[PDB]
């Protein structure tokens, strides 16, 4: 009769709510912010900290900070703060009454997961508790069970390959480029154009900037040089005071980081190469499967046209003489949370979190030998 | 914009009830700009403010009882963050009604314009200290201190919120 | 039970009444007036200084010298003597039973606020004092948290902006053009109709003049053009001996240096420009409400239409997407005083005073990590 | 036979000269003066506009702009008013037979390079321009091919990483933190003592006052405590008037906001800060050689003892197991120039310049796949 919780802790957008649901109840950008000016009135100046969209509405005042930066966790102080915020502010039910699920990237240090279990633990007083990787459960939300998934979050972006139930642990493939350094490659792009943003609360402006104009195109030689001709493909954004801007190549220049990373100077593959290379880390029989079922969770996938891309820039690698199907759900922003939704609630799993008397005999190292 | 944050009802007893007269009469305060409600000169809008600023000293009162018992930051500061803004808000309404109706009775849509504005600024204050009070309560219901003023978790009437869309 | 005594002392008129009152109690000009002439009665010539009104009535024998000039101040003895004046003399109250605010212009020297509240300690005795910038108690007194403040008083001009409780003091933008500036252009203008006003007894009369005749045009050349044609723009204005003047252009000539500095030589921008040049140095996130809460404090923005040339001056400088509302009180001359109401009588104030055992051990130091 | 013209058109002083030498031959500071009084003498009143150091000698009648602000250039009809003055009143050569080096600050718009390379083109009729960063030529002036660059200059503070031959562009910080900001807080800093300093020719007097007094202290807290008992760190300024004014605590307080840049307002890290940021954004590898090669070109890191706190600042955030060479040459001003004045004269570079005939036939846009 009672209910789950999950809460997937990304790096730009903490998403939570209850088991067994189709959406989440709460979702809002994982800032904290503290006030840098004097503040004068003699109300309004004791509020020492601001988490979630309170911070965001007033985000002109506050120095702002993600306490998670590439997956890890590098300010606990905040972290509580936010999940503090998360269950009590926002979703409004006691941790002790529901047990709890956490979201945590592959490849990540295990000192991350100890203190976010202890912290869980030893603060909020939760039933049970268990993390999931990041990927394993866009599968679960997709409805299948084979496939590789492209997670491409705000932090990290990794591609974990499934055969049936069975993951292959030898070609999860993490690479550190995502949005938060799509922004910051914009935000270095648009200084070409006249327009400096240069605090943390230009940040957020340039991210809906990123939001509402930025595709990729199919061929990006072709597109770059019809940008030279400059007649289509400028587009005016209004920004928060009232001016606007006109952005043209730059619209495009931002996602073709994902498929060429030596733009910001990462050493690396773009992600349709080390798709093709983590299928090939596999074994020759299972690599059909993995072929024919490319599941693309992660907000940083729902840019207008990545799928034609992903497609067009797999098939010039893979072999020809079977097709590649990347398959794009429409709701994939959400779809770490979805499958959140499905594991929490399925009934085979009750005897699979980490009860409170199996946490407080073994220490935090309990969650090592029960996850992963 | 909080009508959508108002979803109560007439529980709770002592903190939604005035919570919900005040919403109320903000309802009708900001009619006025709109100009069909039941508010025609500048006084009635006087005699408004000056409600909404005793309502918001009592709810000061309920918010500095609730504050005494709760052991330590966690959501006190909060709590004590919100409570100096509803006084200050308060008290400023009190005393910019007064210059506003010795204007009014020694000599005229911007002056009501002024004190709408600063009752919305009161009804922010005022809507963030009961969420910030129903944390303070429902947190610390184990608590000593809290249980004597007997306010339970089923008390208060807040709901889970709405499914967000997920696309568009 | 006991009161707070608030007293602006501004640069023409010191206003000062009690906390949590809705109007000053005591309103007089802060002059301060020598007998000039033999003094040939035996009686009547042993009253050395006159202040306030009784030197306001007697202004054709005395030297009149406002100690303020500018907002800072260059006669203590002076100033002791209006302060003196203020509160025995007008308020009849004693100084050592109630708290004591004053008010002080922003980027002041330090010299005078510290010199301010070591007279307002070692020589009146007061349990408490707080100075405070004149222009934060005016958004007090607006009912408002956010917004700019555009403080003309008859010192100084200075554009405050503030968000909902915090100040930026980096665009804090003082200029040191105001009402006894105008009223000086207006002494230089007057002369090409052929009325010398020289002494600074006729420096009265001339404000009398700018007080009920000079307003201010919506269009400057055009108003300038229907001038020439003179048929409906002069005004008639009864002397104290008898003299009725006419005043053409003059009339509209003298609030235009408030919006062109350039008339009396000064190098700067106009009230119209320097404000949309303090809300571009702020952060792009408030400036939407910055733009759109424009209060206006000081007895300078008093003149009939700056309100509709001060919207429609910015509005030529703004974004041209989003409202401009310059809000305009109407009690505005006293604004600065009904915030000092405010702030004195708040309940969580009391805490944030100069207490008289705080200052003997620290010195008059401790002013300046107390209110700025 | 022939020389280069080498011309470092920088945001508050221009130095020019010819390639192979070692000395700019023509500096003066970039600013144009109209003036702005009547002019009532018949002669002396159809100069329009001047520019350089005989605006520099009458600047009391003179509105004064830098048409170069942040780096930028704002306005482009004063800008080839300071070449036309640059070349022929100055430097004494024409154009027509000398090719010319241009200097731009890094993630410039690309607007400015281009409307540069248009006007040295079709107004001047160069035979070859080159337009090179203003880190890149610090390095060469230093005589090293390593090390990273910390160029503030007068409108913009870049910090460049350059390993031997290649730079890392995206590693290149560029902060708009300069010494025109820190004028400006000085300005602001020194109404505490009251001198007001409000028109546009007194920036160049205050400016002066930072020349020869501001100091930059090894430890800040210890040094503004020391200035409470002010006894030694007083000094004294003659004004041109006449007027001496005596600075304490802000002689040292104006280059802390190099170091602390929210004194005034800037959500940004100071100069050790984001030296140890940029370093940090390269290789592992390369590390070690970027912290032991420490140029620091542009004038204002020749604040009296720079180099120390730039040293002991980086060395409190640098692993302290190798060492830390802030290597501060004596010539550093005119550094920029001094490289300049290589690469220019250098045998291997005349292929490499921007010939007129290549740039009839692709227009200006060819001098993106020349410079960088
Ligand atoms: N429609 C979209 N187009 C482009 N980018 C998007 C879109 N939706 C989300 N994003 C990017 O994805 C991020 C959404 O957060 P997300 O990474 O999904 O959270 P989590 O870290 O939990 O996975 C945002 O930072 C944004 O940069
Ligand atoms: N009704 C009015 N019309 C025009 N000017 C006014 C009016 N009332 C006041 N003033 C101007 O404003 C000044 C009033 O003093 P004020 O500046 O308000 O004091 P403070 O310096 O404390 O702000 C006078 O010098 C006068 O020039
Ligand atoms: N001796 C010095 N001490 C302190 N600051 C200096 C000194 N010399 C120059 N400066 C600063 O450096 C600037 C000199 O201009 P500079 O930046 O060298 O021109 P450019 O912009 O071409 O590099 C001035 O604005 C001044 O602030
Ligand atoms: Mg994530
Ligand atoms: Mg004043
Ligand atoms: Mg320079």
């Amino acid at each position: 009769e009672t209910t789950a919780l999950v809460c997937d802790n990304g790096s730009g957008l903490v998403k939570a709510g209850f088991a067994g649901d189709d959406a989440p109840r709460a979702v809002f950008p994982s800032i904290v912010g503290r006030p840098r000016h004097q503040g004068v009135m003699v109300g309004m100046g004791q509020k020492d900290s601001y988490v979630g969209d309170e911070a965001q509405s007033k985000r002109g005042i506050l120095t702002l900070k993600y306490p998670i930066e590439h997956g890890i966790i590098t300010n606990w102080d905040d972290m509580e703060k936010i999940w503090h915020h998360t269950f009590y502010n926002e979703l409004r039910v006691a941790p002790e009454e529901h047990p709890t699920l956490l979201t945590e990237a592959p490849l990540n240090p295990k000192a991350n997961r100890e203190k976010m279990t202890q912290i869980m633990f030893e603060t909020f007083n939760v039933p049970a508790m268990y993390v999931a990787i990041q990927a394993v459960l866009s599968l679960y939300a997709s409805g299948r069970t084979t496939g590789i998934v492209l997670d491409s979050g705000d932090g990290v972006t990794h591609n974990v390959p499934i055969y049936e139930g069975y993951a292959l642990p030898h070609a999860i493939m993490r690479l550190d480029l995502a949005g938060r350094d799509l922004t910051d490659y914009l935000m270095k792009i648009l200084t070409e154009r006249g327009y400096s943003f240069v605090t943390t609360a230009e940040r957020e402006i340039v991210r809906d900037i990123k939001e509402k104009l930025c595709y990729v195109a199919l061929d990006f030689e072709n597109e770059m040089a019809t940008a030279a001709s400059s007649s289509s493909l400028e587009k005016s954004y209004e920004l928060p005071d009232g001016q606007v801007i006109t952005i043209g190549n730059e619209r495009f220049r931002c996602p073709e980081t994902l498929f060429q990373p030596s733009f910001i100077g990462m050493e690396s593959a773009g992600i349709h190469e080390t798709t093709y290379n983590s299928i090939m880390k596999c074994d020759i029989d299972i690599r059909k499967d993995l072929y024919a079922n490319n599941v693309m969770s992660g907000g940083t996938t729902m840019y207008p046209g990545i799928a034609d891309r992903m497609q067009k820039e797999i098939t010039a690698l893979a072999p020809s003489t079977m097709k590649i199907k990347i398959i794009a759900p429409p709701e994939r922003k959400y779809s770490v949370w979805i499958g959140g939704s499905i594991l929490a609630s399925l009934s085979t799993f009750q005897q699979m979190w980490i009860t409170k008397q199996e946490y407080d005999e073994a220490g935090p190292s309990i969650v090592h030998r029960k996850c992963f | 914009l909080d009508a959508e944050v108002s979803k109560w009802d007439d529980s709770g007893n002592d903190i939604i009830v005035l919570a919900k007269q005040m919403c109320m009469i903000m309802m009708e305060m900001t009619d006025f700009t709109r100009g069909k409600g039941p508010l025609k000169n500048t006084s009635d809008v006087i005699s408004a403010a000056k409600k909404i600023a005793e309502a918001g000293s009592r709810m000061d009162k309920l918010g500095r009882t609730i504050a005494d018992h709760c052991p330590d930051s966690a959501c006190k500061q909060d709590l004590l963050a919100y409570l100096q803004r509803i006084a200050l808000y308060c008290h400023q309404l009190n005393i910019c009604s007064k210059v506003k109706a010795e204007v009014q009775n020694l000599g005229g849509v911007d002056s009501a314009m002024s004190l709408i504005q600063a009752a919305k600024n009161l009804m922010n204050a005022v809507v963030q200290t009961v969420k910030a009070s129903y944390v303070a309560s429902t947190k610390y219901q184990k608590s000593q201190g809290m249980a004597s003023l007997n306010l339970p978790a089923v008390s208060w009437k807040m709901k889970a919120p709405e499914k967000k869309p997920l696309v568009k």
